[PDB]
RNA sequence: GUUUGACCUCAAAUCAGGUAGGAGUACCCGCUGAACUUAAGCAUAUCAAUAAGCGGAGGAAAAGAAACCAACCGGGAUUGCCUUAGUAACGGCGAGUGAAGCGGCAAAAGCUCAAAUUUGAAAUCUGGUACCUUCGGUGCCCGAGUUGUAAUUUGGAGAGGG
RNA sequence: GUUCUUUGUAAAGUGCCUUCGAAGAGUCGAGUUGUUUGGGAAUGCAGCUCUAAGUGGGUGGUAAAUUCCAUCUAAAGCUAA
């Protein structure tokens, strides 16, 4: 397949062709607004592995963001932007395109639950559970969870089942009717 | 790296709008933007004018009243103040 | 002498105070109740394997661990997929480094399956009269 | 109630006004304007250790 | 007075004008830029009547054979012999690439107008280095008419009825003769 | 690896029977493989060079491969990082000056 | 009547209106069915099919 | 061939069908975020990674089947409780702050995608429409889709060949 | 407990031998700043800059480095109590 030599291909950023193709996309998207659509995305791999399957229902949209403290990302500042523009649509993942500058372009694959196809295949009728609406807001998503600061083990333990569950976990008194 | 001659100045503005150099903070930056950033009518309060939440009669943007009992409270923190030297 | 509060913050507020207790004591029985009228003749848990403790100050001990070994129960002579449904616990990313300790667990295996009868699918399914836990009936001893 | 007498909008008229310094009401209109709250001893407000 | 050069046009109008400006007036690497460095007409003209009869199997003949198929394999016969081995164009790319390094394709054709055009960037080194016969083509809506969509990227050829060997080998001689010679240059020719 | 049966020592602990286990798959990661290999060998001949490997190459050869350590690591971070990559640059340079 | 009659007009059809259509609440017009809730890859199919949970009891 | 036409990209429609807002907000995930106060005048620091503010959801949420903990005869996803402990560590080593593993215990459930070619048969799917036993199914038809939908496989492994 | 449907060239499991075995990038990591932590000389996160490998990588933090040894497999995802 062409999994592989594409990705090992885009790994190569400084290759003087992507940095070239980088630069005729920046202008192309920079001319185009900033929040749009893609009908197909421009890293096909790299949107499977986080989860894209060519169906009915899974959307992308591009979208562009300034640089320049701010604990959270860029990418989930991008995601809370396009979950406000399309509400019903529910985010699934993210990941970068290119960049200037000035500004970082991302893009992002997405689902419309009442789909019915999504709402059968049963890889994806969890997300049609009403739990996870925008996920992106709560930080859910992958990087959503880096910057919440979980992952595991003694390193993260100042935040690894929420900070501020642990917070109030050990910033509590806890008093038995016998105490001890 | 970037050629001009050859391309359309339409696409060399939007090109060089955008096309920036690379610099982060530096610290004495950081230190010197953050201090950059850094920047009357007494009334004895008897007869009429008493338990008035307002204004008296007797009218001035400053005013202040009196019943006795400020009078032994600074008269007692005179003894103490005394009483520090 | 040294003495350490920590109280000087708005601790008034987070003061959880567990009169909850019996309350929740009988709600947890009844849970284990009716997870017994659910899954009727089963014991309410599962057999579960032999491990000898960490951390010397400690590794004199043995303790009821999680989920009997991929190479175990293979000596044992049958698959994680049909012992799971057995009642048998399986913690795949665990090794097997003491051969005591192997033919512990596997000795507690057959001990289990020998202990059992299994319900068929099929069908007329004869009266069983459970019993509620698996680490007493197969108890987990120092040697 | 951890807001008993705690649920009013008191500050008190102050020092030399020939009146006493309880906390007192803001507003009018109702006859509970004037009246003192957030103290023990006033109606309507809250008691000595608030039991637990 | 026609001021058709003085108007003011829409916005992705503009885009796609411009872009085809900048692609020209930009250089280039010479990876890409083999393309365009494609082919000529005549040639695609005989590989589109060649190609043509191995067109594939449609939904309707599709059912219409299983429907035979079922009638003969309950009572008679079926090894899937009921049906003959079927011959026609092998077009997915993850196929196809995959058909490669085995190796098995007789002809390759590859569409320049693909979009995230890192798809199929790496391919002709990949046919120039196996030594296979890869040419470019220009468009790709052709491989969807030849295989029944809407277009497909690139066209392969594994297997073929014996009338045409010759054909085909006519055919890969003579991209040979047109690349081995002259396309072979698509890296060379930089300007002095 | 034998233990010793006491408290201290080069093997301290229990003296104890092992088994010497299978291998989880899960360390054969990084495993190169002949597609891998393979591809990855094709990319690298197409795609060819960024920039700061092309100032490694040409340094590599006129100032020599202390220097050529020291930038990398320090283009890169750190000093194992470097040292592969100027040990590839050595495979690259004698591909293009032998063949 | 008339609604009744109307229900036996568009009888035995989906796209039926929207005040004949249930009311229940909002997130139980959506909170999927219970087919698609039902619904289940081949994959665990198999895997259910083959390694369900036995029934045993511990007596002997 | 100055005509006709695939397709790409982009637009519209009181198109067919759907859908998001708002409230509530004790609990919960996040963002932004001070002061009084406390301490040597106080600046670091503390009150606080708090209250207020903004966004987001459910009936539980969140985290979760190790890129873990350890250094031993090794344990074994997460969670909560007791215990470590008011320790290790930090800090005008002052105010003062401030954990985790091991252990006992309640509950205990395991797993999926990308990444293999179906290539002797896109084997998949929405939708329109008729019929029917309708939390739906059969068939006919428009259509998405190879810039990859189904099946198989997910590291405990597993696939292909015999 | 009932009745019909039914495992057939269908699906799945289990032994021996053989060739394999793919495993997520502006991402990990490093610098520097800010912020926060109990985190010590970077515990975490973000921004800016740099930018990788596959018998690899992360981690196990000494006033300094090099190699050991151990253990796990990131950058993608689900799940009641």
């Amino acid at each position: 397949g062409a999994y592989k030599y594409l990705e090992e291909l885009q790994r190569k950023k400084q290759s003087d062709v992507l940095r070239f193709l980088q630069r005729v996309r920046v202008w192309e998207y920079r001319q185009k607004n900033v929040i749009h659509r893609a009908a197909r995305p421009t890293r096909p791999d790299k949107a499977r592995r986080l989860g894209y399957k060519a169906k009915q229902g899974f959307v992308i949209y591009r979208v562009r963001v300034r640089r320049g403290k701010y604990q959270r990302s860029l990418r989930a500042t991008a995601e809370e932007r396009v979950g406000r523009r399309a509400a019903n649509l529910r985010v699934l993942n993210s990941y970068w395109v290119n960049q200037d500058s000035t500004y970082k372009y991302f893009e992002v694959i997405l689902v419309d639950p009442q789909h019915k196809a999504i709402r059968r295949d049963a890889r994806y009728n969890w997300i049609c559970d009403p739990v996870h609406k925008h996920r992106e807001a709560r930080g859910l998503t992958a990087t959503g969870k880096k910057s919440r600061g979980i992952n595991k083990g003694h390193k993260f333990n100042n935040t690894k089942a929420g900070r501020r569950k642990t917070w109030k976990r050990q910033n509590t008194l806890s008093l038995w009717r016998y105490r001890k | 790296f970037r050629d001009t001659e050859n391309l359309p100045d339409w696409f060399l503005e939007d090109e060089k709008e955008h096309s920036k150099i690379n610099k982060p903070i530096t610290k004495e930056a950081a230190m010197a933007i953050k201090e950059k950033i850094k920047a009357v009518t007494l009334v004895v309060a008897s007869g009429r004018n008493k338990g008035l939440a307002g204004r008296p009669k007797g009218v001035k943007g400053k005013y202040k009243m009196v019943d006795g009992v400020m009078k032994n409270e600074q008269r007692a923190l005179r003894r103490i103040a005394k009483k520090h030297h | 002498p040294i003495l350490k509060n920590h109280f000087r913050k708005h601790w008034q507020e987070r003061v959880k105070v567990h009169f909850d207790q019996a309350g929740k004591k009988v709600s947890r029985r009844n849970a284990r109740a009716t997870r017994a009228a659910k899954i009727a003749p089963r014991p309410l848990d599962l057999l579960r394997p032999v491990v000898r403790a960490p951390t010397v100050k400690y590794n004199r001990k043995v303790r009821a661990g999680r989920g009997f070994t991929l190479a175990e129960v293979k000596a044992a002579g049958l698959t994680a997929a049909y012992a799971r449904t057995i009642g048998i616990a399986v913690d795949h990313r665990r090794q097997n480094r003491n051969q005591e300790i192997f033919d512990a667990n596997v000795q507690r295996l057959k001990e289990y399956q020998s202990k059992i009868i299994v319900f068929p699918r099929n069908g007329k399914a004869p009266e069983a009269e459970q019993v509620l836990s698996a680490a007493a009936t197969f108890p987990i001893a120092q040697p | 109630s951890e807001k008993a007498g705690h649920q009013t909008s008191a500050e008190s008229w102050g020092t030399g006004r020939a009146v006493a310094r309880i906390p007192r009401v803001g507003g009018g209109g109702t006859g509970r304007s004037g009246q003192g709250a957030f103290g023990n001893m006033c109606r309507g407000g809250r008691m000595f250790a608030p039991t637990k | 007075r026609n001021l058709s050069r003085y108007v003011k046009w829409p916005e992705y109008v503009r885009v796609q004008r411009q872009k085809k400006i900048l692609s020209i007036r930009l250089k280039v690497p010479p990876t890409i830029a083999q393309f365009q460095y494609t082919l000529d007409r005549n040639t695609a003209a005989e590989t589109f009547k060649l190609f043509n009869k191995y067109r594939p199997e449609t939904a309707a003949e599709k059912k219409e054979r299983l429907t035979k198929e079922a009638a003969a394999v309950a009572e008679g016969k079926s090894k899937q012999d009921a049906s003959p081995k079927p011959y026609a164009v092998k077009y997915g790319l993850n196929h196809v690439v995959a058909l490669i390094e085995n190796k098995k394709a007789k002809l390759v054709l590859i569409a320049n107008d693909v979009d995230p055009i890192e798809l199929v960037v790496f391919l002709p080194a990949l046919c120039k280095k196996m030594g296979v016969p890869y040419a470019i083509v220009k468009g790709k809506a052709r491989l969807g008419t030849l295989v029944n969509q809407k277009t497909s990227a690139v066209a392969a050829l594994t297997e073929v009825r014996a009338e045409d060997e010759a054909a085909l080998a006519k055919l890969v001689s003579t991209i040979d003769a047109n690349f081995a010679d002259k396309y072979d240059e698509v890296k060379k020719h930089w300007g002095g | 690896t034998v233990k010793t049966g006491i408290a201290i020592g080069l093997n301290k602990g229990k003296k104890v029977t092992s088994m010497t286990p299978a291998p989880k798959i899960s360390y054969k990661k990084g495993a190169a493989s002949n597609r891998t290999k393979f591809v990855r060998s094709l990319v690298r001949e197409i795609a060819g060079l960024s920039p700061y490997e092309r100032r490694l190459i040409d340094l590599i050869r006129n100032s020599g491969e202390k220097r050529a350590r020291k930038v990398a690591k320090k283009r890169l971070g750190s000093f194992t990082r470097a040292k592969a990559k100027v040990e590839e640059m050595n495979n690259i340079i004698a591909a293009s000056r032998r063949h | 009547q008339q609604r009744e009659a109307v229900r036996q007009l568009y009888k035995g059809k989906k796209y039926q209106p929207k005040d004949l259509r249930a009311k229940k609440t909002r997130a139980l017009r959506r909170a999927l069915t219970k087919f698609e809730a039902s619904q289940v890859t081949e994959k665990q199919r198999k895997k259910q099919i083959a390694f369900p949970q036995r029934k045993y009891a511990i007596k002997a």
